[PDB]
């Protein structure tokens, strides 16, 4: 489950960082960059548990 | 073949882009390929956007 949960966009426009990275500058790309962090922390706290 | 003709050297009377910057569209691959410009003169309320 845990693998499987990198392949999500949690409401971004791509779950791959480096896609966000080249295509789009930091001051507009840092939003897509915090909705992924936080449903990947999200995910690793629940497996923790 | 062509690229920085208008991406940078032209009078930008407007310029807007959505889902990407326009100074990275030169290092860019694009699949199911339009690229393809809708000519129109549409008035004037420029609210063409989503």
């Amino acid at each position: 489950t845990l693998v499987k949960q990198l392949s999500s966009n949690f409401g971004a426009i791509s779950s791959v960082l480096n896609d966000i990275l080249s295509r789009l500058d930091p001051p507009e790309a840092e939003v897509q960059i915090d909705r992924l962090i936080t449903g990947r922390l999200q995910s690793l706290q629940t497996y923790v548990t | 073949a062509d690229y920085s003709v208008l991406y940078n050297s032209a009078s930008f009377s407007t310029f807007k882009c959505y889902g990407v910057s326009p100074t990275k569209l030169n290092d860019l691959c694009f699949t199911n390929v339009y690229a393809d410009s809708f000519v129109i003169r549409g008035d004037e309320v420029r609210q063409i956007a989503p």
